[PDB]
RNA sequence: ACCGAUAGUGAACCAGUACCGUGAGGGAAAGGUGAAAAGCACCCCGGAAGGGGAGUGAAAUAGAACCUGAAACCGUGUGCU
RNA sequence: UGAGUAGCGAAAGACGGGUGAGAAUCCCGUCCACCGAUUGACUAAGGUUUCCAGAGGAAGGCUCGUCCGCUCUGGGUUAGU
């Protein structure tokens, strides 16, 4: 690997699973300096999966994602599954890499960690 | 007699009022027989039923001494007919 | 593990009540003694 | 392994040399007008601007 | 002349606010202002409060302009101590000391 | 030709009280504003505690943690090194 | 003085929205996680108001706290079987 961020194997994975789930539902989210310089591998990656499309490319993308609802706007409740190859996906067709950005925002109480905002660009 | 002391009104006391139901303080040492034949000869209301409870004195603390108040016996009394007219 | 002191109202009563002070020649001199101190409990 | 003698304050002052904090390397934010952290954004508008 | 602003038994301990107290001597008024405002201590809060304060006695109180300000003395002293304890192993206890500061800012025009 | 708050009764304060023990039993620490409460109206910084003015008072570093206020110990600035 | 040193008492949390002067630690929602001959449901002894609602943040909570078995104000235990 390449981090363990003070986390057992079995779940330093499913947090990952958990942070590139919510960052495909909100599209950003604050988190700590440590954690957002790996999730970019993990989200990144991910939407090369939607770009192509296949079957064999969406089971490959099903052992990864979440499962959640979407329900904002008042149309019909989607999965996650379906808006990253149908809404996120049509966004990068022109883009070869960096899908997302880190900008950092300073200590924070209590702590002394550092907070930083990830989103697609 | 003066067995009865006080009336109770209170918030569960008010919707207790809807079913002809009264709250009062009693003595302490008295039975709900002797509360029954109180209520009758002062209001001069034909009575139901009593039901009647104890407490215990609470530890309550002011400034820097510490004491317990008095210990409370209290009666309900449901009426069939007529009503007390409390104020 | 099992300590020294198990409380019981029964036993706490019957053992250093007042009524077994009073029961015997040498228990009356133990409350004449907590009488003569100022003691505010007498006994248990 | 208990000290063996008192430490005078002389010692206890001469060992303190080295603990100290510093300046977070603060720099003007040509937005805002206040001083902000470097490569961080200003915290009274968030404005991270280049 | 010089204003000041003094704060009476703050619950922190007197070695750890001289840290932060050492890093405003003789700074500008808006400089001093910043590096409180970005430090992440425990104290920072605490002491911008006290200089916040001083500056504005110097504006009201007295006929001053709060640009060319400058902090001449910064100190923390220290207050009563509260005594608690805390159970060790094999039935005894150890003494706990909880430590208050007093913190005091002077802010001068010059002259 | 006895003590003057570590003294004098254990107890000058609501002390055989707190508290400790199953029980018999053991057993503390704590006095002082000012002559008079006249106990800071009002203005400024906060969420508050606290502080700076004004005012009462002969005195407010006599502001109720309040008569004087030594030492240990902890901080700031300076002449010589 | 030791010294800003040892320790902070078995363990899986992540993000969104609010409250707020101040939020990793408080509320609401989603996902993930742990026990399930028991960390679930009753009741005897023992404790004696720790139970409920509305307010508060000096001290207690081995950190913080807008929270609490903590402070203030009011309430709560109903038998011929």
């Amino acid at each position: 690997g390449y981090r363990k961020l003070g986390r057992t194997s079995d779940q330093r994975k499913a947090m990952l699973r958990d942070l590139a789930t919510s960052l495909i539902i909100s599209e950003r989210i604050e988190t700590t300096e440590a954690r957002a310089k790996e999730v970019r591998s993990v989200v990144e990656k991910l939407i090369t999966l939607g770009k192509k499309g296949d079957l064999a490319s969406r089971r490959n993308a099903a052992k990864t994602l979440r499962n959640v609802e979407i329900l904002n706007e008042d149309e019909t409740t989607q999965t996650a599954l379906q808006k990253l190859f149908g809404e996120i996906a049509e966004r990068y067709t022109e883009r070869q890499g960096g899908y997302t950005r880190i900008l950092k925002q300073g200590p924070r109480r209590g702590d002394g960690a550092e907070s930083v905002i990830i989103e697609l660009v | 007699r003066d067995i009865l002391k006080r009336p109770v009104i209170t918030e569960k006391s008010s919707e207790a009022m809807a079913e002809d139901k009264y709250t009062f303080d009693v003595d302490t040492r008295v039975n709900k027989t002797q509360v029954k034949m109180a209520v009758e000869e002062i209001f001069n209301v034909k009575v139901a039923s009593v039901n009647i409870m104890n407490y215990k004195p609470k530890k309550k603390r002011m400034g820097r001494y510490q004491g317990y108040t008095n210990k409370r016996r209290k009666a309900i009394v449901t009426l069939k007919e007529g009503s007390d007219d409390l104020f | 593990v099992k300590r020294t002191y198990q409380p019981n109202k029964r036993k706490h009563s019957k053992v250093h009540g007042f009524r077994k002070r009073m029961s015997t020649k040498n228990g009356r001199k133990v409350l004449a003694r907590r009488r003569r101190k100022g003691r505010k409990v007498l006994s248990a | 392994a208990v000290p063996k003698r008192r430490t005078s304050k002389t010692r206890k002052n001469k060992r303190r040399t080295h603990f100290k904090i510093s300046v977070p390397g603060m720099t003007e934010c040509p937005n805002c007008g206040e001083y902000k952290l470097s490569h961080r954004v200003c915290k009274n508008c968030g404005s991270y601007n280049g | 002349m010089e204003a000041k602003a003094v704060a009476r038994t703050i619950r922190i301990a007197p070695r750890k606010v001289r840290l932060v107290l050492d890093l405003i001597r003789g700074k500008n008024a808006a400089e001093a202002i910043a590096i409180l405002k970005l430090t992440n201590k425990a104290s920072s809060p605490v002491i911008e409060k006290v200089l916040m304060s001083a500056l504005a006695n110097a504006e009201h109180n007295y006929d001053m302009n709060t640009d060319e300000l400058v902090v001449k003395e910064a100190y923390a002293n220290e207050g009563p101590t509260l005594k608690r304890f805390r159970p060790r192993a094999q039935g005894r206890a150890s003494a706990i000391n909880k430590r208050t500061s007093h913190i005091t800012i002077v802010v001068s025009d010059g002259k």
